Parts: C-alpha cells; structure tokens; sequence
C-alpha cells in the first residue's frame, strides 16, 4: 500500500527505512527467504544515495 | 637523442610489462599529479587497468582529517 | 567532421550503432556472463530490464564489479544481489561527468 | 536478549562438552567412564552416546 | 540435435537387459522412433526388438525424407559457396550433418566433426563438437575416443579462468567418473550442484541430485560430509524434497542398523534398472555393508552377535557368514568368536595397510615393463 | 621551475624531470631530517602548482 | 638469400658474413604489439547482426569474390565509416570482421612510438602504405 | 682422461669477467648476446651450462678477449638499492590516513587482496589486473 | 611372419576378482534380506 506511493515519486531514503523494518519483521514472523529479499533490495537502495550517514 | 633514450624506455617497459606470465605476482603501482601528459599506450587493458582519482576532499572528508591530524 | 570528406562519391558506407535494447543487452549479458563463477535460478532479463539503455562497455563493467561483490564475501560463487548492487554501483557511477 | 539462544545454548554447549572433554582425558588413557560421570557432572547415557560421536 | 539424444541410450540399456521388462520400453521406442526420421541406430535392436512386421514402407518413406533434407542441404552448398561466409556451407550443415548423424551412424560423427572443426577460429564452435563427441562417444560408450578431446578440450578450457566450459566438463567428467568405478573422482566432479544448468544430459537437476549423493555416501568418510550434504543448504532444501534420499542420508549418520537396508532395498532395486551401473551394483553393496560395520566396530571392542540382534537385525548365521567373508577377505580387521559370543577388534588397523598399496601397484607395474620392454628387440 | 607543458620544445623535457627530481626527493619515502629550504623568486605566478 | 632487413652474424677481422640468422624483427608485429588492441571475434558481438551484414557486404566480399564486382562492373569499395555512441561496439566489430577474413589489422592513431616503427619519423604519414603494400591484404583502422 | 679434460676446460672465468646479457640462441652449442658495451655479438658457449638457467634475460658472464659465454649470473643487479631490506619504512600507519574508504578500499582490492587470496580470482574468473594508476591534484 | 605353428588347435576385472567372491553365493542378493527379517 506505501512503496506504490513512494516509488511513485523520487525520494529514495525512506524506502531504505521501510525495506529496513520489512527486513525486521519478517525475520520476526519466521519468513527467511523473504527477510533475505526484503534486505535485498535494501541492499540495492541504499547503493544509490550520496549520503545515507546513518 | 634526449627523447629516443626516452622512446626505448617506454618500450622496454611494455615489452617487459605485458607478459609476465599471467601468474607472476608482481603489482605495479604509478602515480602523477597530471593524467593528461599521457601516451595512451600505458592505458590499456592489461597493462595499466583501474584508475583511481585522487580529487579534493569535501565537509565530511574535511572533518576527518581534521579529526585525524588535530 | 568535415563536408569535404562528405562528398556522396568519397565514403561508400556509413553504418549505424543504437545504443542496444533489451534483447540486446540481454546477448551483451549472455556473453559477458560466460567467464564468471554463477549461480543456477538467476534471471538476466531483470538485470537487462534494470539497465537505462547503458552502453556496451558497461555490462562488461557489471560484471566485473559482480566479480568483486562476490569476492569481498569470501564466496566462490555469483548471485543475483551481486548484480543488483552492481547495477545500483554502475548507475551511480553514471552521474560521474 | 539474544534473538536465538538455541545457536548459543545449543551449538556452544555442543563445543563445551568437547572443551569439557579434552579436560578429563588429556590426564590418562585407560579411563573409566563411572568416575569421570561425576567430573564430566553428566548421567553417563549421553556420555556414552557423545563421546562415541566424537 | 542431440539434445534428446540420452533416452535413446537409457531405453537401449532398459529394453534388453531385463527380460520381463520388454513392453513399456518398446512402446515410447516406437514413440521416439518413428518421429525424428531415425533410421540407423537400431538395427542390432531390431534384430533384438520384434520383427517390426511391415519394414519396408514404413522404414523407407522415413529415409527418403531423410535423403531429401540430406541433399537440400548437399544442393544448398553450392548456392552457398556463391556467398562464402564464415564457409556458410560447413556452418549450415554442420549442425544438420549432426542432425543426420543423430540419423547416422558414427561415420557421419568421425567425419563431420573433424570436417567442420578446421573451420572455425571461434574456439566456442570447436567446444560445440567437442560436446558432440563426447555425448555420442557416451552413446556407443567409446570411452577411449571421447579421453582424447577431454584433454584436448582442457587444453581450450584452461586459458585462463572461465564460467560455461569448466563446469559443463565437470558435469561430462563427472558422468565419465561414475561410469567406471571412480568415486572420489565422482564426488569431486559432482561437487558443484550449485550452476549446474537444467540440461538435456541433467534430463532432471534432482536426478543430478541423486546422483550426487549416491556417490558421496561412499567417496569420503566423514570430514567434509556432514559439512557438504547436511550442513549444507542448497543441497538441503533438494534433498529435503524427496523422502528416500534424505532418508538414508539420516539413517547412516543416525545409525539405524536395521532399516539401512529397506533403503539400500529400494535405492539397491532402482539401481538394478537403472544404466551406467550395471557392472557395478554388485560391489556397491559390499562398499555399504562394510562403510556401515566400519561406523559400529569403531566404537566398541567388547561388541558380539548378542547386540546385532536387538539392534541391527535378525539372522544370526547371517551377521556370522558375511562377517566371516568380509574379515577374510582382508577387510574391517576384528576378530570373531565362537559360542563364547565375543567379537572383539584390532584397535589399529594401519601396519600392512601401510605396506600395501605400493606392493600391490609395483606388481602390476612390473608385470607391465617385464612385457613391454621384452617386446624391442623382437 | 617552469609551470608545465604540452611538450613544446624538446629541452623543457629535461627540465620538467630535473623539477620531478625536486618534488620526489623533496617528499620521497625516505623523508627529510632539518634540511631547511630557503626558496626565492620575483614572480610565483609562473612556478609549477605542483612545487 | 640475402632479404633486405635481415640479421647476419659478422666476422669480425676481415668483416666477412659468416651465417644468417633468425628471429627477425617483425616490426608491423611491434607495432602491432606496442598497440595492443582487444583480439575479439563474431561470438562476442552478440547484439548487432545487421551491420555485420553491412560489414561483410563491403569487405568479405570484395575479399573472397572480386570479380563478383568486376563481373557487375562498378568500383569495388573501399571505405567504411562508423558511427554511434561511443562505446557500443565500434571497434571489436571491425577488429573481429577483420580477424575473420584474414587481413593484418593496422590501428595508426597518434603515437611517435607508431612513427618510429613505420619510417624514421622525418616527413609524413604516408610510408604506412609502404608497409601496406608488403602485406597487402590488410585494413587500417582509427578513433576520433 | 675424461674429467681432466672436463677441469682444465674450466680454466677460463678465473677473475676477468665481463656482464652481458644473454638476448637470443641459434641452436645448440650457438648463442646471441650483447654486452654492457652497447654492442651486441654473435658468440659461442661451453658445455659447461645447464640449459635450464637461460634464455629469457639473463645476466651472464663473458670473456674479455675471446668475448664468448661462459657462466651464468644469479638474480642481481640492483633495483636502485634493493626493495628496502629493513627499515626504510614510511612509519604511516592505517589511522593516520582520514577519510579516504573507498579508495583505500579499492586500492587495497587492487593490490593487497590479490597478493593473498590468489586462488579465489582463479575460481571465480575475475582475472586481477596487472597496474593500477593513481592520480589527482598536487595535495 | 610369426606364423606361431599350429599343430594344437578397469572395467573388468577387479570386480570379477569381486564377483567371483559373489557368484556361487548371492547373486542379486536384494529379497534375500526381506527372506529374512520375519523367518528369526
Ligand atoms: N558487441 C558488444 N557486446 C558487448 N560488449 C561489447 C561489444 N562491443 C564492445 N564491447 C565492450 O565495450 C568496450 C568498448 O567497445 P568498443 O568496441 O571498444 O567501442 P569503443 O572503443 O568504446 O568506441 P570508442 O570509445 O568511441 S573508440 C569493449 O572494450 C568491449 O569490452
């Protein structure tokens, strides 16, 4: 319901940190493969940003 | 006469550059403040391959350094 | 260049190069791969299809820094996150001059 | 506060009986498991069992 | 066009050899052989199959078709020697010459190959028929002419460091391995399982699998094994889909003495039907037998047929008469006991083991240059 | 000194090393100990950014 | 037996030839080797099928079949020029084509190195031809 | 007779010898080399060298008069002293260098990694390069 | 030549040293342990 929003536009560092807290919950609700996914593409996000300092 | 000791130089360098054997690991590392006074021949794949820039810093290089050196 | 040398009966043939397509990056893909250390269940297209119409010259550069991806983890083999992070490293490197 | 102690618990207990066991052997050869039940601070049921394993 | 190439082979070997099973294998024959216009490769089974009663027509009309898609392609030559190409000709029909030798018979291969081979100067067309000749080698299992061109294929392989080329002969060297009793061989070859491609010749990638692990439970004992099939992953999630290979893989690692068999029963009777194994079923199971009495023996010394019974299985005589020939014929050193009910073991095997591989390799060495160099000098 | 060159004239060769020569032993690897370097010109417009 | 450019060993009182020897210089080779452009060939140009059409069109066939031309009666080619982005396949297209059809690849750009191996560097460009004549077929090849 | 004839062939080094280096060979028992005298000669050899220590490049010991080879160097021939030998370290430690990751990062990658993990390249087909070149503004 | 006078008339081997420990008893020793596990 949000990454159609936020893709939508073209800001790019708050789909790090709601791919980040995907990857935590999914961890959480036992779904491994998909938490590896989920990093994943946060792995490719966060590759992309001048300065994500934190 | 200056320029074809030079010229021989430049050639045996290649020469001796280009065929090691593959597996000789001998890393050359070269360094000039001007990447522009060269003959390209130096610049091709297998002999001279990355190409690193070492430009001016930026605020958080430049706090850093100031942090490392103060 | 010069209208001199574009005199009709100086040239014979004057030939084109697109910048390739999909499928075209695909095959640029399918032969730069064909060196590397992969992995089986690892679809190209989407790598093709992540592309922004990139030169020939830098699928080869893709698969390059996949290699160096897979190195820096001590693995032997290439996965697709490799090239993803390579594409996103290549596509940062695009706003470079 | 570890998300998983089953690893630690688990694997390092999994460990420390082998760096429990270098322990009570190092001494001497021709040992009796009865008496080194009571330095292992084990039944002997699974000393007979894990000891075979290693 | 040898990509469907391999059951021919498999339905060749499973046709004949088992005298009951003769109809199944027949059926999809016909249902292979009547379409793709073969005509050469089964008249030695033909003459073991049926009479195939009406051989005149129906076999005939087939080879004439063949004729005309031969010499369309022996009439398209010349209209493609008028544009010489990378030769367009050779470029053309060496594929549909292997189209015709998958119709053919070998001398098609013996020529078209070495015919097409000084064509090109692209080395990945050379590869192409080298593959060709190792599969069709494979085919009429002419292991001598396909261990020349694995050399001389590794020789275009190893340039330098490639993806495509060095994993497809570690699949071909590893089915070559397999095919003679080369197992450690066997299980480094089919170490990989990791971008081994869903092939023509990995007709399925769980079948490349089962291969894999029918291999590793014999090749090494135990330090790299756990680390390999169980603590693996990538092999785990396969092998966790089907039941029977994760089910000896547990059972011997479990050690569950009795029901070793029931799955050596089923893997044993797949492996009876099954080809590339039919002179070497019969060793296999002495090589579990004692790889799993090795795992007991080396716990305990005090041991006798009092805990076989309760704990591996019944027949007394059975434990006593295959103990008996496995201990005496130089294997699992232990020594057994009558009634006294004592099997007791030999706590190092390793003073003659030491002494004897190198007497047993001399003596054929030997044997070989006492012949050899009397054969000079007439 | 001089500034740099598209290598004009075949001597400013030779100068251009003799400068390099200045740089590299002026900073090196085997560094300097109390060697003080007292350098005077009129117009440093015209001397090499590198020095 | 005695080639132009060809080494001699040389008594060395009298000054009298004593043997010819090997290993002669190749300097097209040198030069060739001092460029050291990537060796590349069809089945790595995977993507643009329709100028190697072109390519072969214009130099695999006045290569292979001359009289093709002579027989049609026009001016066989001789010039090819390409254009497009720069880095999508301008050179290992006409490096490879030209491995294929059997013609000793030349890329003179802008080197002294170059003008030293061609002539002794004194007047002009044009002495390239005669070290074209000698292995005539045989194409040449520039960038920007 | 044989080894006598062997020793007193090995009268000829003794204490003139000069350096070339060895460039070609035409055969057995035929050599090219060129001396440290600008020039370069067609020379013959003894029998006395084991073929295996040539023909690359070697340093090789020649003849004053006769000018022939005669002997076979070992590695030498300094490079400007010799790679350091001790102490003649920069003393610069890893810290000291501020904010510069990616590129000590690539230069490490490019020249320390491939020095150690030399059989990983070898696997996953990367093919190391051979010279890396650094460059940037006086500073 | 070698007219050898006539008035008179691994894939092998290892495993047929092998087989000859298998041939006169069980040969597809595979039902002979379902024989078995209910007879004791
Ligand atoms: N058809 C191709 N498919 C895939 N990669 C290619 C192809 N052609 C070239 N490359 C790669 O791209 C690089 C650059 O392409 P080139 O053929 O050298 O064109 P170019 O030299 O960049 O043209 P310039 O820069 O204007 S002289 C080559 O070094 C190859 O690694």
């Amino acid at each position: 319901q949000l990454l159609r929003e936020l893709k939508k536009m073209d800001d790019k560092a708050l789909l790090v940190e709601v791919q980040l807290l995907e990857s935590k919950t999914y961890h959480a609700l036992s779904n491994l493969p998909k938490a590896r996914a989920a990093l994943t593409s946060a792995r490719t996000t966060a590759n992309a940003i001048y300065c994500p300092p934190k | 006469g200056a320029d074809r000791e030079v010229q021989r130089i430049l050639l045996e360098l290649l020469n001796q550059m280009d065929g090691f054997d593959q597996n000789v690991n001998v890393k050359v590392i070269m360094a000039t403040n001007r990447a522009d006074t060269l003959d390209p021949a130096l610049l091709r794949p297998g002999r001279l391959d990355r190409k690193i820039e070492f430009p001016l810093p930026d605020r958080r290089q430049k706090r850093l350094i100031f942090s490392t050196i103060t | 260049l010069d209208s001199a040398l574009l005199r009709p009966g100086r040239i014979d043939r004057k030939i084109e190069f697109p910048p390739p397509n999909e499928e075209a990056r695909l095959d640029i893909l399918k032969i730069h791969s064909r060196k590397m250390n992969l992995t089986r269940g690892i679809n190209l297209r989407k790598i093709a299809e992540l592309m922004p119409g990139a030169s020939g010259a830098e699928v080869k550069g893709v698969c390059t820094e996949a290699g160096m991806y897979a190195l820096r983890e001590r693995r032997v083999h290439v996965t697709q996150e490799d090239f993803e992070m390579a594409v996103a490293k290549v596509m940062q490197k695009d706003s470079e001059k | 506060d570890d998300p998983i102690i089953s690893t630690h618990l688990a694997k390092l207990y999994d460990n420390l009986l082998e760096q429990n066991l270098i322990r009570v052997i190092e001494p001497f050869s021709r040992v009796q498991i009865e008496h080194i039940s009571s330095l292992i601070k084990l039944s002997k049921a699974d000393v007979e069992r894990k000891l075979s394993q290693m | 066009p040898k990509n469907p190439d391999l059951r021919i082979a498999q339905l060749r070997f499973l046709l004949s050899l088992p005298e009951h099973r003769g109809d199944a294998a027949v059926r999809d024959e016909l249902m292979a052989a009547v379409r793709d216009n073969n005509m050469a490769p089964y008249y030695e089974a033909l003459c073991k199959s049926l009479d195939w009663q009406i051989d005149v027509d129906l076999l005939n009309k087939m080879k004439k078709a063949n004729e005309d898609e031969l010499k369309r392609l022996d009439e398209e030559l010349e209209d493609a020697e008028k544009n010489l190409g990378e030769s367009e000709i050779r470029d053309a029909m060496m594929a549909k010459a292997e189209y015709l030798c998958r119709i053919g018979d070998k001398e098609g291969a013996l020529t078209a190959f070495r015919k097409t081979y000084d064509k090109t100067v692209a080395l990945g067309h050379r590869l192409d028929i080298v593959f060709y000749l190792l599969r069709i080698g494979l085919f009429y299992m002419d292991n001598d002419l396909i261990t020349r061109n694995t050399e001389k294929a590794k020789s275009l392989i190893e340039e330098g460091g490639d993806w495509d080329r060095r994993n497809r002969l570690k699949v071909y060297q590893g089915l070559y391995c397999v095919a003679i009793r080369d197992f450690k061989q066997a299980a480094e070859l089919f170490l990989d399982t990791v971008s081994t491609f869903t092939s023509y010749e990995l007709m399925d990638y769980k079948t490349f699998v089962t291969y894999t692990v029918y291999v590793s439970m014999i090749a090494l004992e135990r330090p790299d094994l756990r680390e390999k099939v169980i603590k693996g992953a990538e092999i785990l999630e396969v092998l966790h889909s089907l039941p029977a290979v994760r089910q000896y893989l547990f059972s011997l690692y479990e050690c569950r003495y009795s029901v070793f068999f029931q799955s050596l029963a089923v893997v044993e009777q797949e492996m009876k039907k099954d080809w590339l194994f039919a002179p070497h079923y019969r060793y296999y199971v002495r090589e579990m037998r004692i790889h799993a009495y090795s795992q007991l023996l080396e716990s305990y010394r005090s041991l006798t047929l009092g805990y076989m019974a309760e704990a591996f299985g019944v027949g007394v005589e059975f434990i006593d008469q295959e103990l008996s020939r496995f201990i005496a014929a130089g294997r699992l050193h232990c020594k057994i006991d009558k009634v006294n009910e004592i099997v007791e073991t030999n706590r190092p095997d390793s003073k003659n083991w030491q002494y004897q591989e190198t007497i047993k390799k001399g003596d054929l060495l030997l044997n070989r240059v006492q012949k050899l160099s009397r054969v000079i000098n007439m | 000194g001089g500034r740099r060159f598209s290598e004009g004239t075949s001597a400013d060769r030779e100068i251009q090393r003799t400068l390099m020569e200045l740089l590299n032993q002026m900073d090196g690897f085997d560094t300097l100990h109390r060697v003080k370097m007292i350098m005077a010109t009129n117009r440093p417009d015209t001397l090499d950014p590198a020095l | 037996d005695v080639t132009p450019n060809c080494r001699v060993a040389l008594r060395n009182d009298s000054y009298t030839l004593h043997k010819i020897l090997p290993n002669k210089v190749d300097p097209l080779v040198s030069l060739m080797m001092v460029e050291k452009v990537p060796d590349s060939t069809y089945e790595m140009i995977g993507g643009l099928d329709k100028q190697i059409k072109e390519i072969k069109e214009v130099i695999e066939l006045p290569v292979k079949h001359p009289e093709l031309f002579e027989a049609l009666g026009i001016a066989q080619p001789k010039g090819v020029l390409l254009y497009g982005p720069p880095g999508t396949g301008k050179t290992l297209l006409a490096r490879a084509v030209a491995h294929h059809t059997d013609c000793t690849f030349i890329r003179v750009s802008g080197s002294e190195l170059v003008q030293k191996f061609i002539g002794e560097g004194a007047r002009m460009v044009r002495e390239l031809f005669v070290m074209a004549r000698e292995h005539a077929p045989s194409i040449i090849f520039m960038d920007e | 007779e044989f080894l006598h004839a062997q020793e007193e062939v090995k009268r000829i080094q003794s204490i003139p010898l000069v350096i070339g280096q060895f460039l070609e060979a035409v055969d057995q028992n035929t050599a090219i080399v060129g001396s440290t005298t600008g020039s370069n000669y067609y020379v013959r050899i003894l029998s006395t060298i084991d073929r295996e220590l040539l023909k690359p490049n070697a340093s090789v010991a020649l003849h004053k008069h006769s000018n022939a080879l005669v002997d076979v160097l070992p590695p030498e021939a300094d490079s400007s002293i010799m790679m350091l030998t001790s102490d003649q370290k920069p003393d610069v430690m890893y810290a000291d260098i501020g904010g510069m990751d990616i590129q000590k990062q690539e230069v490490r990658e490019a020249v320390e990694l491939p020095l150690t993990h030399f059989e990983l390249y070898k696997q996953i087909g990367i093919d190391p390069p051979r010279g890396v070149l650094m460059y940037g503004p006086p500073g | 030549m070698s007219e050898k006078k006539q008035p008179v008339d691994e894939d092998n081997w290892d495993d047929d040293n092998v087989e000859d420990d298998f041939s006169n008893q069980l040969r597809a020793e595979l039902e002979k342990h379902g024989y078995k596990m209910e007879t004791s």
